[PDB]
């Protein structure tokens, strides 16, 4: 199921950038086609190119596939927001069907901070977790602080992020950090402390019991 | 639309069996190849097995089985002996050909797929628990289930503003949490939330 | 060896006179003139098989496309070995400007093919143009195809239909193609003598 594919890329609007898949002489030495999927994130597969030149209907005239020896290759001219997917390539080797292992993909913004106290309910049942939102920035590396009356708090958090987001093109975090409600209520301040690059001086936001 | 359905599929256990059918309308069945194609979660697409006559990948062979009824216009895939790393969204999928009225899989492609059902081998149910984060953005969290998914809609659900649904985080508890949050400037609504394997439907409507 | 005639030049697949064949035409369609051929096919006490034009010498289609289910050798899809089934390239099928010169002066055998599909949105799907052609001119003749369009039985599985053409060139002549789509060209030919 694996053809080769470079893990990701990165470009720019209207720019263009170039999608490998290469091979070895069995399989795209051979001559069978190549075909694209481009599948938006948490959706099915949509058939992107196929005969390794070609691309159903609902597909722009951006997308061009170009087969080389035992490698391939996938080209986007025109960019845009909305193409922003998992790129993976097929192709069939002594049958069965083999696969590429897919390609993921710019104005800095700064992330909209948030913090939420933990609900009522969450209490009398047990332990008790508390969440830090980050919205919509640009770009990906960054870094959150959970300070509790200063002290740096590890151990205690698992966090989720968001594929970039279609049309904005924007990122976004939730860090959630699960304690125990004992644990928990003893000390008053707890905070959350964001570094991005647009940053200035930098961003704490918190709350008291 | 061109509809391709595949149902009923959740939770089995390790050395399970699991039969899903796929549904079908919009064509000829008969004229058409169709397959199986499976995604592990983080991971990429691997060609199970298909039909026109049957083939099936390596990883599969023997104990799974590809089988399609046109006068039911559906078609299963049978998979007994399963392990674990078998689970992965399934995509019942259309195979299509340059050369036409093929019944063909060798090379044709894929241009129809399914919508997906997840298969989820492991040991035991659950269900979530919700609580709201609230406002003085806000939204409500998902807390300790199994297995996935949830799906989470917002004001019965139309609502399609600032919404951010997060990936699942399978925590320490081995019971998967998550967030959904909405996004507004100045200033009643409900999350509305479904985990189907445990025949859970909670809304919860949010304030501060 | 196991085959019948034409499929045999045309090469298909299934075979490496013969009184009824199990393969003549692995793809359904047509045969154009079976019969003429047949009188001098005979009358040959040499013979031996060259190419003209490779599949290499396309650069603005997509050459190696067309193989199916009907033509498979070994239970994989595959095609008349000497002719080539072509197919648009990048959304695109520019019209065909070829010509071979026969520079040999021992004389040639020329064959080629129309293809004939059901629907029209099936053909923006191989060749994208909805209305195409054949047109070849050797010296006397001048051949001018279309494809016919509405839809089909299940022969050979296929509901399409494949009518092929034969010609000889002469030596020091050529051959003129022209098509911006339902074409199948060739790929290697025949030289001849006759008894």
């Amino acid at each position: 199921s694996v053809l080769t594919q470079p893990p990701s890329v990165s470009g720019a609007p209207g720019q263009r950038v170039t999608i490998s898949c290469t091979g070895s002489s069995s399989n795209i030495g051979a001559g069978y086609d190549v075909h694209w999927y481009q599948q938006l994130p948490g959706t099915a597969p949509k058939l992107l190119i196929y005969g390794n030149s070609n691309r159903p209907s609902g597909v722009p005239d951006r997308f061009s596939g170009s087969k080389s020896g035992t490698s391939a290759s996938l080209a986007i001219t025109g960019l845009q927001a909305e193409d922003e997917a998992d790129y993976y390539c097929q192709s069939y080797d002594s049958s069965v069907v083999v696969f590429g292992g897919g390609t993921k993909l710019g104005t800095v913004a700064a992330p909209s901070v948030f913090i939420f106290p933990p609900s009522d309910e969450q209490l009398k049942s047990g332990t008790a977790s508390v969440v830090c939102l980050l919205n919509n920035f640009y770009p990906r590396e960054a870094k959150v602080q959970w300070k509790v009356d200063n002290a740096l708090q590890s151990g205690n958090s698992q966090e989720s992020v968001t594929e970039q987001d279609s049309k904005d093109s924007t990122y976004s975090l939730s860090s959630t950090l699960t304690l125990s409600k004992a644990d928990y209520e003893k000390h008053k301040v707890y905070a959350c402390e964001v570094t991005h690059q647009g940053l200035s001086s930098p961003v704490t936001k918190s709350f008291n019991r | 639309e061109v509809q391709l359905l595949e149902s009923g599929g959740g939770l089995v256990q390790p050395g399970g069996s699991l039969r899903v059918s796929c549904t079908n309308s919009g064509f000829t069945f008969s004229n058409y190849a169709m397959s199986w194609v499976r995604q592990a979660p983080g991971k990429g697409l691997e060609w199970v097995s298909a039909i026109s006559g049957t083939y099936y990948a390596d990883s599969v062979k023997g104990r799974f089985t590809i089988s399609r009824d046109n006068s039911k216009n559906t078609m299963y895939l049978q998979m007994n002996s399963l392990r674990a790393e078998d689970t992965a969204v399934y995509y019942c999928v259309r195979d299509d050909s340059y050369d036409g009225g093929g019944h063909y899989g060798l090379h044709n492609w894929f241009d129809s797929w399914g919508q997906g059902t997840l298969v989820t081998v492991s040991s035991s149910t659950k269900g979530p628990s919700v609580f709201p984060l609230a406002p003085s953005a806000l939204g409500c969290l998902v807390k300790d289930y199994f297995p996935e998914p949830v799906t989470v809609s917002w004001n019965s659900g139309a609502l399609t503003s600032g919404v951010h649904t997060f990936p699942a985080v399978l925590q320490s508890s081995g019971l998967y949490s998550l967030s959904s949050v909405v996004t507004v400037p100045s200033s009643t609504y409900i999350c509305n939330v479904n985990h189907k394997p445990s025949n859970t439907k909670v809304d919860k409507k949010v304030e501060p | 060896r196991d085959c019948s005639v034409a499929g045999w030049l045309l090469g298909n697949p299934m075979c490496d006179e013969k009184a009824n064949p199990a393969n003549d035409l692995c793809y359904p369609g047509n045969f154009n003139d079976y019969e003429e051929l047949k009188h001098l096919l005979s009358r040959i006490n040499h013979f031996e098989k060259i190419q003209i034009i490779p599949k290499s010498s396309w650069s603005d289609h997509e050459a190696s496309s067309g193989v199916s289910s009907a033509c498979p050798y070994q239970g994989t899809p595959s095609f008349f070995r000497n002719v080539v089934w072509l197919i648009k390239k990048n959304n695109t099928y520019p019209t065909i400007k070829r010509s071979y010169n026969n520079t040999n002066q021992e004389d040639l055998l020329i064959l080629w093919g129309i293809h004939h599909s059901n629907d029209a949105a099936e053909q923006t799907k191989l060749y994208q143009n909805p209305t195409t052609y054949i047109s070849v001119g050797t010296s006397t003749l001048n051949q001018r195809l279309v494809p016919k369009i509405a839809t089909r039985s299940k022969v050979n599985g296929q509901s399409g239909r494949m009518d092929f053409f034969w010609t000889i060139l002469k030596p020091n002549d050529a051959i003129n193609f022209e098509s911006n789509g339902n074409f199948i060209a060739p790929e290697y030919a025949y030289k001849i003598v006759k008894k």
